[PDB]
RNA sequence: AAGCGAGAAGAACCAGAAGACCAGGC
């Protein structure tokens, strides 16, 4: 009667910014990345990859509500760095990880299929 | 139940006999007409969406037909020839001849005045087109509409003659009810509760193997209620599912105790007390506390939320006192 | 206008017009069922 | 090119009148087996059709 | 006051309906 | 209105493929009663396609 | 009038002063808001909607 | 009613296992040996096959609406 | 300040499951990979049904749902097919869907088992897994003499997040740190717990000693396929899907940075 | 088009200003929004000005342009209500980077300038 | 509102937050005043139709203004079930959080200044304690002293009274949890509890914030730690079985 | 800057039970 359509979890309803950047005023060099139609699948990896960055002082994510399908990532970096640059490098590094893992998985699959 | 035209009927899609059965069910014929499903229930605190006697359901299980049911409602009506002044008759009403035609569309009806099976009907829609002759002229609309906020599909329509030989129709409408937030589920130990939230299989916790719990109940519901039978049922159920038999939960049976059940469960490569290491579905990290998980027979109760939700804003009022009516 | 019904005992399709007593012309059974609608019946397999 | 041209022809066909055939000269008149001014041949054909 | 020095093109728009 | 009561097929957007019946129609957004679910949705009238 | 009733459900993601209301109840219930130059635009869009 | 298609928990196909399971029971197999022979290792799939009640076979004993 | 260099070691590969180990990677990455294995790997599953006749004892919604749960071969075609929502066609076309049809009538006295073998598809590449030439055919419905079932289904491309029928896995046994060296769990009586199949410890031992400098590594996986995608194709499609999700997110991110730059 | 704030007197003027700004942006979706028969060479095959041709085409019809441009979330920006493709005002949604101001914001000043040897005009 | 309306706290004013499913979703701490459990309870909702009535409800009947009750001059609501148990295990002395875990829990702190505290342990690895994070949760500089449910009476009399060996004697100084394991005695409806002192010293809004923060942060940490119950907890050693049998004999 | 045939609107347009009893949730 009020069940939201299943596609609401991933499909943006309309004129919805996939990602929004809001500068956090509490502390300097900090930002909030509000990503719509996403969940822990990306929030967790992005958090982890940002934590691996030595120039990142704070990196965390949350899902404000399970029924809503939004996620908030807070990132604080050193003054010489930037949270947007940190988020960009974290995504680039995750992409490199997936490319390399995919290549090595293809290689392993071929080696196993042959012998 | 397909032959019976009952006013209210709930049928579960996939009934299952309980893995943990008492020796009296064989005589109650509960094995032949079961009323529940064996669920992989995990007694844990997950995202606190099961607190205060509430439960978390697996959205993927529900997508696979877990506790899905169908609701049959039968509407009866007949044409009375009470007098020559005014006579009722089943016929498709028309705006130019009928007077009291509601704003609902009457196109779903046939010229006989009865809707056909397989037709989609929503609230306030008309299902029996009946007109009564008067003493916009010479006839008033007295058709039978659906109950408000029903949203079903016509299952079948039957036509016959009542005792007085007048035309009599029965329309059985069908509505598929998928378990959602607010539906009540209950084990066989008084552990009743509403579905707090539905998490997908990807978001639910999981064992070392790919087993996510179909339901997660709050551990706080056990101590005050002292439903130790619920935990013993979950253990005998895990042993029955791993052994390929039906656990004997006859009440007074010294041949089955918790130590014997624990030993049998330790023989299949599980912790003897039913506990199991689970991994957080959101982060994949192990959960510091080894959760208790196993098959427990749950039941779905007719008390759904769709049949209870109600709202009003300047609706109809009574006649004697100009106050709102009573009832959904 | 024809209003084909089904019988409950023999399942014979007989045509019955309005103001006509309900009775199976083939076996006399009094309980009739309507036929499945001709409309478009589509269900998302979900 | 074909689609746009076809739509333009569609609108021309919709909004074209019989009087357009008056333009042109020395149009063969089947009713007289001789060349006639386009307007005269058109008028003769229309009269014959009406009759 | 507010004036257009030189307005080319047909102007208007069929979107308004 | 002429569209009310007819059976329409959503031809575009997330609901593409869903068959329903138009309960209320407007110049812009029709109200479709979905045959496959228990719910009524608001959908733009350019997405609809009449069935028969 | 302007009342409603349904089953309650836990929601740890809400403040103590918040209540999660379904969209059906929220659509069926209404609040008579007075028109002012500050909200004339929003109220006009809600009427046109 | 009829054997489900997927296992509610994991998602393993079980709809094609009902007839084989019955054939094994008639083949003098134990429910455990049968569930192992069918390749049902998780106790959730074993629950699906072991707790099913095939009511469809009894619903087919009633004459249909159309002949 | 950069990415790690993960490795992979497949320990078992069959037509039903794939058992592998990923090393030198973060727990978040391994968990996201498992979540993609479960919810974000697109496959072909019936998602549109038109019942032209159904005289069986199971109502239309029951037959529709049961057809929806039937897995369809989606090995190499799912990458070619697009989403029905993104396809610019009318109701359907071969580029965004696969037509199926079913027409069965029980004329004999014996019960007729309507199985997945009765689903005739227009594309030979998308057929029921039981229909790919062992395992028996999935049972859709049983019919009595005189009953009939005739319908016309259409399969679509989707993933688990939309509906469980689009989940290509029948279980993803994800495990890490078999010996509780990181102590991510705390066994009150470690002697009472069984040993993981990937554990490397003597039977006299219960768990490895605590490792303060330890980090979750060497994640073990066992992806059992339902039949739609080959067990290895599930992993490849998952890695590619997650990389595409991150790439699109990076595009939106860059568009938002240059919005303010 | 990073941002545009229009103050037209009537909806037609607002639409004209929005279309002119849209074409002046030279955005890819603007260019890709061209539909129908638009020729950028006259009957003599002389190259027309593409900007003028686009202006003429979009002023003839702008439904496609507004549909293919995009919608941006809009908050309650005081005296800056958003506008939708159908030309009706909206508060929560609007065309990407387009706002409508009711303050009637309304340059002509001639500033004296110095021009160097190479015809570079500096204030 | 929930019927039967026994006391004034059974129908308090709430702010509407439209959510998708067909149930009235409530916070878990506000379930004690209504005496409402989620085992199929139904609750009514009345919408005020005027700015006057709206202001009256927003200034007299809001839940924050309904925290403390005049009946017994103590809070009527408080931490419950999962939250209470998890805070009890979270404020233990042996609770240590890793950098990432702390960061997530901070992500679930509405009233957080964005400043990460110096970890209790610096070397060999930076580790924050549960009582440290909860100290951050505590609002303002409230000062409270409570005793855990397991506190022995002879501790305050003997040595170590100020340095409890069992981490009893809850002490909150300058809005920081110096020591002690929080329980129902400290976060319950009992008078003098942290909740009560928060309502007295700080504003009702601050106390509402402190409730939400406790629930969110604790629930997430509990998602990590986990809680359960089963046969293992109901089983005692054979020694105890023998003792019980002898006692009954 | 573009620039190669014409338009405008006759007539008129919703429903109440109520009462009793039973089962049931809270
Ligand atoms: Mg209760
Ligand atoms: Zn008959
Ligand atoms: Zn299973
Ligand atoms: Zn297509």
């Amino acid at each position: 009667m009020n069940a939201p359509p299943a596609f609401e979890s991933f499909l943006l309803f309309e004129g919805e910014k996939k990602i929004t950047i809001n500068k956090d005023t509490k502390v300097p060099n900090a930002c909030l990345f509000t990503i719509n139609k996403e969940d822990h699948t990306l929030g967790n990896i992005i958090k982890s990859q940002l934590l691996k960055d030595p120039q990142v002082l704070f990196a965390g994510y949350k899902v404000p509500h399970p029924l809503e399908h939004k996620i908030i990532i807070r990132v604080q970096t050193t003054p010489d760095y930037s949270p947007q640059e940190a988020f960009t490098n974290a995504i680039t590094d995750l992409i490199s990880e997936l490319s390399l893992l995919e290549e090595r998985f293809r290689v392993a699959i071929k080696d196993k299929q042959e012998g | 139940f397909h032959v019976r035209m009952d006013t209210l009927a709930h049928v579960l899609y996939y009934p299952q006999k309980p893995l943990v059965t008492t020796r009296s069910m064989e005589y109650l014929r509960f094995r032949e007409l079961p009323a529940g499903i064996n669920s992989i229930v995990a007694i844990a605190s997950y995202t606190g969406y099961n607190q205060e006697d509430s439960v978390i359901m697996n959205r993927s299980a529900v997508d696979r037909g877990f506790f899905r049911s169908v609701f049959y409602r039968s509407y009866k009506e007949q044409e009375s020839k009470k007098g020559f002044d005014q006579e009722e008759v089943f016929e498709k009403p028309t705006r130019e001849t009928c007077q009291g035609m509601r704003h609902a569309i009457y196109d779903k009806l046939d010229d006989d005045g009865l809707i056909a099976p397989g037709v989609r009907v929503s609230g306030d829609d008309v299902i029996i087109g009946k007109t009564v002759t008067l003493p916009r002229y010479t006839k008033r609309d007295c058709s039978t509409f659906l109950r408000t906020s029903e949203t079903g599909i016509v299952d079948q329509v039957m036509v016959t003659l009542n005792q007085e030989g007048y035309k009599f129709c029965k329309i059985r409408v069908r509505s598929v009810r998928i378990p959602q937030i607010g539906d009540k589920f209950a084990s066989r130990h008084g552990q009743k509760g509403t579905c707090g939230i539905q998490y997908r299989q990807e978001d639910m916790p999981f064992t070392c193997e790919g087993i996510t719990p179909d339901i997660i109940i709050n551990p706080h519901a056990i101590p005050s209620r002292m439903t130790i039978g619920h935990l013993i049922e979950c253990l005998q159920g895990k042993v029955s599912a791993n052994k390929g038999e039906i656990g004997d939960a006859t009440p007074f049976n010294d041949a089955v105790n918790v130590q014997k059940i624990s030993n049998l469960l330790s023989d299949y490569g599980y912790h003897l007390r039913g506990n199991e290491v689970l991994y957080n579905g959101f982060t994949g990290r192990k959960i510091t506390s080894q959760i208790f998980i196993g098959p427990t027979y749950y039941q779905r109760l007719k008390h759904m939320v769709d049949d209870k939700i109600h709202s009003r804003a300047r609706g109809p009022i009574q006649i004697l006192n100009r106050q709102p009516m009573e009832g959904r | 206008q024809p209003m084909i019904y089904i019988c409950g005992e023999c399942h014979t399709e007989n045509e019955i017009k309005s103001r006509d007593p309900i009775r199976c012309r083939e076996c006399g059974y009094r309980i009739m069922y309507k036929k499945r609608t001709k409309r478009l019946v589509v269900f998302d397999a979900r | 090119i074909f689609e746009n041209s076809c739509l333009e022809t569609m609108e021309i066909v919709q909004q074209t009148r019989v009087d357009k055939l008056t333009q042109g000269r020395q149009t063969y008149d089947w009713t007289l087996n001789r060349n006639q001014p386009a307007a005269t041949a058109l008028a003769n054909t229309i009269e014959v059709f009406r009759s | 006051a507010a004036a257009a020095a030189f307005a080319a093109a047909g102007a208007a728009a069929a979107a308004a309906a | 209105n002429e569209l009310i009561g007819q059976t329409v097929r959503i031809s575009q957007g997330p609901y593409k493929g869903y068959i329903g019946v138009v309960k209320d129609a407007t110049e812009s957004t029709a109200r479709v009663e979905l045959h496959s679910t228990c719910q009524t949705i608001s959908v733009d009238r350019q997405r609809l396609t009449t069935v028969g | 009038d302007f009342s409603a009733r349904t089953v309650i459900t836990p929601d740890p993601n809400l403040s103590i002063d918040q209540v999660g209301v379904p969209r059906s109840i929220a659509a069926n219930m209404t609040f008579a808001e007075i028109v002012t130059p500050f909200n004339i635009d929003r109220l006009q869009e809600l009427v046109r909607r | 009613m009829i054997i489900p298609v997927r296992c509610f928990t994991c998602g393993k196909i079980v709809g094609n296992k009902w007839e084989a399971y019955l054939g094994l029971l008639q083949a003098e197999y134990t429910e455990g040996d049968a569930l192992d022979a069918l390749g049902l290792k998780r106790y959730c799939c074993r629950r699906m096959l072991l707790a099913h009640v095939d009511l469809i076979e009894k619903l087919l004993n009633y004459a249909p609406l159309e002949k | 300040p950069y990415a790690n260099q993960p490795t992979v070691r497949i320990t078992e590969l069959t037509d039903e499951n794939v058992k592998f180990i990923i090393e030198n990677t973060d727990l978040a990455v391994a968990n996201s990979i498992r979540r993609v294995f479960i919810a974000e790997v697109p496959i072909i599953a019936i998602d549109w049904v038109q019942i032209d006749a159904n005289s069986s004892v199971l109502h239309d919604e029951f037959i529709a749902h049961r057809l929806g749960l039937i897995p369809l071969t989606s090995d190499d075609i799912v990458d070619k097919l697009q989403y029905s929502r993104d396809c610019t066609c009318e109701e359907f076309c071969p580029e965004c869907s696969v037509e199926f049809t079913l027409d069965v009538r029980c004329n004999e006295d014996q019960t007729r088992h309507v199985t997945s073998r009765d689903l005739i598809s227009n594309s030979p590449r998308v057929i029921p897994v039981t229909s790919r030439n062992e395992q028996d055919d999935i049972l859709i419905v049983k019919l009595r003499k005189g009953q009939e079932l005739r319908l016309r289904a259409y399969a679509k491309k989707g993933f688990g997040k939309e509906h469980a029928k689009w989940n290509p896995t029948a279980g993803v046994a994800f495990e890490y740190d078999p010996d509780n060296a990181l102590r991510h769990t705390v066994y009150p009586k470690p002697e009472e717990w069984p040993k993981s199949e990937y554990s490397e410890l003597d039977e006299d031992e219960s768990q490895a000693p605590y490792d303060p400098n330890g980090k979750p590594e060497r994640f073990y996986y066992n992806v059992e396929s339902c039949g739609s995608l080959r067990p290895e194709t599930i992993v490849l499609s998952a890695l590619s899907g997650l990389k595409k999700k991150l790439s699109d997110l990076q595009t939106q991110l860059s568009h938002e940075i240059q919005s303010d730059v | 088009l990073i941002q545009l704030i229009v103050s037209g007197k009537d909806e037609q003027s607002i639409a004209e200003a929005i279309i002119v700004a849209m074409v002046f942006s030279q955005e890819d979706c603007m260019i890709k929004a061209v539909r129908g028969d638009l020729n950028f060479v006259n009957r003599a095959n002389q190259r027309l000005n593409p900007m003028h041709q686009l202006l003429r085409h979009f002023q003839k019809d702008a439904k496609v342009l507004f549909q293919n441009w995009g919608i941006e979330p809009i908050d309650n920006v005081m005296g800056m209500i958003g506008i939708l493709p159908d030309m009706t005002p909206s508060t929560e949604m609007s065309l990407r980077g387009v706002r409508v101001s009711k303050m009637g914001v309304d340059s002509t000043e001639r500033v004296v300038v110095s021009i160097d040897r190479f015809l570079r005009v500096r204030d | 509102n929930r019927q039967p309306t026994l006391h004034k706290m059974s129908m308090m004013g709430h702010r509407v937050r439209i959510l998708p499913w067909s149930t009235f979703r409530l916070n878990l701490s506000v379930t004690t005043p209504y005496n409402a459990d989620f085992d199929g309870d139904e609750m009514n909702l009345h919408l005020p139709q005027s700015l006057e009535t709206r202001a009256e409800i927003q200034e007299l009947a809001m839940v924050p203004r309904m925290i403390v009750t005049p009946q017994s001059n103590r809070p009527v609501m408080g931490i419950v079930q999962d939250t209470l148990t998890a805070v009890r295990k979270f404020t233990k002395r042996d609770v240590f959080l890793e950098r990432g875990e702390v960061m997530n829990l901070l992500m679930f702190l509405s009233t957080w200044d964005g400043k990460v505290p110096q970890p209790a342990i610096l070397k060999p690895r930076p580790l924050w304690t549960g009582k440290q994070i909860f100290s951050l949760i505590i609002p303002g500089h409230i000062n409270c002293i409570r005793t855990h449910s397991t506190h022995p009476d002879d501790e305050d009399s003997g040595p170590y009274k100020h340095i409890s060996p069992g981490d009893t004697k809850v002490v909150v100084e300058n809005g920081e949890l110096i020591m002690g394991i929080l329980c129902k005695k400290s976060l319950g409806t009992s008078a003098g509890s942290l909740v009560h002192i928060s309502y007295l010293e700080m504003g009702h809004d601050i106390t509402r914030l402190f409730y939400s923060n406790i629930q969110t942060v604790i629930n997430n940490w509990l998602l990590i730690e986990g809680h359960t119950i089963g046969i293992g907890d109901s089983i005692a050693d054979s020694k105890t079985y023998q003792d019980i049998q002898n006692t009954i004999k």
